[PDB]
RNA sequence: AAACUGCGAAUGGCUCAUUAAAUCAGUUAUGGUUCCUUUGGUCGCUCGACUUGGAUAACUGUGGUAAUUCU
RNA sequence: UGGUGACUCUAGAUAACCUCGGGCCGAUCGCACGCCCGGCGGCGACGACCCAUUCGAACGUCUGCCCUAUCAACUUUCGAUGGUAGUCGCCGUGCCUACCAUGGUGACCACGGGUGACGGGGAAUCAGGGUUCGAUUCCGGAGAGGGAGCCUGAGAAACGGCUACCACAUCCAAGGAAGGCAGCAGGCGCGCAAAU
RNA sequence: UCCCCUGCUCGGCGCCGGCCCGAAGCGUUUACUUUGAAAAAA
């Protein structure tokens, strides 16, 4: 159960980190857009 | 004194137990458990004065030692175990479930639920903790330590957990517009919608909650329990819906009921 | 002409008994004893007249009404299991040792004075 | 630490002047006309009338459109109209102060039995009530100070276990009947 | 039965002698410490016997003291 | 990594320590029975270094106590005020040491004395304000003749626990032994005053 | 009786990068007055 819980939390944390990185890239692109406009 | 107390007086008791004045000297002091002393309901008090199944204190003990009382999917044999807010009381023999929900006034009430409702439990998270090896930990209001929660769970949020496993199913954020419950003080058991949250550094924060008919009140942040996403509660609400109608409409509806009944 | 009307009827699967409040109408006579109440509840509820246990009969001021409690059990084993002992002694199936508290306390102290096998010897 | 109540109060207030003339005159007139026993009863009725008047005065010093005023004032008015001392045409807060001691003493059970038409006099009415002869809604009353309500006035009659309303005779009738049987036999 | 072990004997009950910023009352803090028990988590995470040892109770037997819940 | 209004917070990595009066890492028990070629299994009890929670306890912060000037100045290397470094304590801190500077309170009543003073929630009287009481069933504090010291236990300076002093006091073959009803009944003394 | 005689970094709640409104952030300090919280039971 320790192995299963660690694997599940690792997968969910990877998904959350990917979503946060996508949000940060969207904010960087919008910052570039407002710098160009 | 020289140690911890072990007795509780009848007059020196919380009023929401709603005991009488002359049948004894001592009150049922609740045992140590998940909930506090003031905001709890013992199994002896509930099973003797609320459901009227037993008559004396021996008979409710004979009920409890037959393993017929279930709390959160677990059999509790303690006669004075503290059953607090949204504790699921299940009877296998008679076949019904209960959820401890406050009504409009400052007291507990008998509120039967479906068995499909009696498989989960809403609970408020208290603090965010990081364990020994960088593992996250979560502390709820009923002291149920949850290992590996979602990173989006913050301090003042709420979660729905599964009773037979002990895992987080889904969660509701704490923001403006969410339906909430007040737990403690003068405003207790009122269902309302959060509209504002004032910030006071170094002291207790205060929020503003609006009722279902335009009424408004204010409580502290520690007395706030979110029960739903928006205007839809996640559980079944008791009769009255926590509206706190004042004494004039109570008198008018009592007169109307006495006229229609006779 | 002594009628019986029931009130607040509620049954327990977890106690294997049915609790109710008995209202007894006996106008023009004294308070009726409990055994005819037991046979009348046996007659109306179609049960043997030995698992019915009634108590707490108070007569109203004026004469004619009597409100009391009574239970109907499923069987004799359940009636022997979860009941107070004094109702069983009233029906005559339980008896206790005829010693006072003073003799028991003095015997306990005298047994506490000694140690060993002679603790049973000094207690007689 | 014993489980008692220790809650009690006095129901009367003694007057300030112990030996006056006119006050003793109307107290004697009230006792003789209503058939009372002592000054404690009329002082008790005066005390409860004074308490009602004091509550009416402290609610009348208050302003209008106050919800607690409207609430317990309507509670007081419905109590005063259900007890039989007020009318529906005078359902106002000031009309409580116009009440008298005659209105409270007229709802006593003694004068209700006397004016109902089944007692010869008011002292005979007190003797009749005290010896368990009447009943109020299938319930006998052994006391004369039973302040009746407006909805319970038309239910007063003789009790079933009484020789006046049909029942077993008393002791002097049976004793004289047994003496007549002995003399005739 | 007895006796070893664990737990409770720090609760409850009685009284107002001392105590005049002392006690206590409302509001606050422990980010300056402890916490039996209950509840929940943790309890093959460490890289190195198919059950070990001898002492004492209860018991048996022999005694002292004028006397102790003595030994 | 994550949080607070704020860390010398939690977590991470590196180098070691790790107390023979010694941290954990199970040589415990009951019931129902078993599957599969000896090995492999469930529902409970007990114990557990820890972390959170619960009953708490403890020390602090702001404000509030009857009378008296025939009490006007008080305290201080026998700590009074503050600073540094330590001991001890479960922790903050003159709580205590060693060295420094002379500080701290007071007419807005310090300090000293008295109280027929346990404090409060409360009670009697009461137009309106006020005056008096609160030993007394609820909450908090103190004590078991009075001071003092301690074992065990998580929690006691415990007294229906122990150890010495004085006052009082029980039994004795005179060498010794044994005590604390301001617990429930009851007795003596006391007094106008209080029950089986 | 009813609306009016405090402003300079992100949104979204709208309109055409801009305006507007709402908010991170702030306004010489007090007493007084009104409301709200908490304020054991008896």
């Amino acid at each position: 159960k320790n192995k299963e819980e660690a694997a599940e939390y690792a997968k969910l944390l990877a998904k959350r980190m990917k979503e946060a990185k996508e949000k940060r890239q969207e904010q960087i692109a919008k910052r570039r857009r407002l710098s160009s406009l | 004194a020289r140690g911890p107390k072990k007795h509780l007086k009848r007059v020196a008791a919380p009023k929401h137990w709603m005991l009488d004045k002359l049948t004894g000297v001592f009150a049922p002091r609740p045992s140590t458990g998940p909930h506090k002393l003031r905001e709890c309901l013992p199994l002896i008090i509930f099973l003797r004065n609320r459901l009227k199944y037993a008559l004396t204190g021996d008979e409710v003990k004979k009920i409890c030692m037959q393993r017929f009382i279930k709390i959160d999917g677990k059999v509790r044999t303690d006669i004075t175990y503290p059953a607090g807010f949204m504790d699921v009381i299940s009877i296998d023999k008679t076949g019904e479930n209960f959820r401890l929900i406050y009504d409009t006034k400052g007291r507990f009430a008998v509120h039967r639920i479906t068995p499909e409702e009696a498989k989960y439990k809403l609970c408020k998270v208290r603090k965010i903790f990081v364990g020994t090896k960088g593992i996250p930990h979560l502390v709820t209001h009923d002291a149920r330590t949850i290992r590996y929660p979602d990173p989006l769970i913050k301090v003042n949020d709420t979660i729905q957990i599964d009773l037979e496993t002990g895992k987080i199913t889904d969660f509701i954020k704490f923001d403006t517009g969410n339906l909430c419950m007040v737990t403690g003080g003068a405003n207790l058991g009122r269902i309302g919608v959060i509209t504002n949250r004032e910030r006071h550094p170094g002291s207790f924060d205060v929020v503003h909650v609006k009722d279902a008919n335009g009424n408004s009140f204010a409580t502290r942040l520690s007395n706030i329990f979110v029960i739903g996403k928006g205007n839809k509660p996640w559980i079944s609400l008791p009769r009255g819906k926590g509206i706190r109608l004042t004494i004039a409409e109570e008198r008018d509806k009592r007169l109307a009921a006495k006229q229609s009944s006779g | 002409t002594v009628t019986i009307r029931t009130r607040k009827f509620m049954t327990n699967r977890l106690l294997q008994r049915k609790q109710m409040v008995i209202d007894v109408l006996h106008p023009g006579k004294a308070t009726v004893p409990k055994t005819e109440i037991r046979e009348k509840l046996a007659k109306m509820y179609k049960t043997t007249p030995d698992v019915i246990f009634v108590f707490g009969f108070r007569t109203h001021f004026g004469g004619g009404k009597t409100t009391g409690f009574g239970m109907i059990y499923d069987s004799l084993d359940y009636a022997k299991k979860n009941e107070p002992k004094h109702r069983l002694a009233r029906h005559g199936l339980y008896e206790k040792k005829k010693t006072s508290r003073k003799q028991r306390k003095e015997r306990k102290n005298r047994m506490k004075k000694v140690r060993g096998t002679a603790k049973a010897n000094v207690g007689a | 630490p014993v489980a008692r109540s220790w809650v009690c109060r006095k129901t009367y207030v003694t007057p300030r002047r112990p030996f006056e003339k006119s006050r003793l005159d109307q107290e004697l007139k009230l006792i003789g006309e209503y058939g009372l026993r002592n000054k404690r009863e009329v002082w008790r009725v005066k005390f409860t009338l004074a308490k009602i008047r004091k509550a009416a005065r402290e609610l009348l010093t208050l302003d209008e459109k106050d919800p607690r005023r409207l609430f317990e004032g309507n509670a007081l008015l419905r109590r005063l109209v259900r007890i039989g001392v007020l009318d529906e045409g005078k359902m106002k807060l000031d009309y409580i102060l116009g009440l008298k001691i005659e209105d409270f003493l007229e709802r006593r059970l003694q004068t209700q039995v006397f004016k109902l038409g089944l007692a010869k006099s008011i002292h005979h009415a007190r003797v009749l009530i005290r010896q368990r002869h009447i009943r109020v809604r299938k319930q006998v009353v052994n006391i004369p100070s039973f302040i009746v309500r407006l909805d319970s006035q038309k239910h007063i009659d003789f009790s079933l276990r009484s020789p006046y309303g049909g029942g077993r005779p008393g002791r002097v009738k049976r004793k004289n009947a047994k003496k007549g049987q002995g003399g005739a036999g």
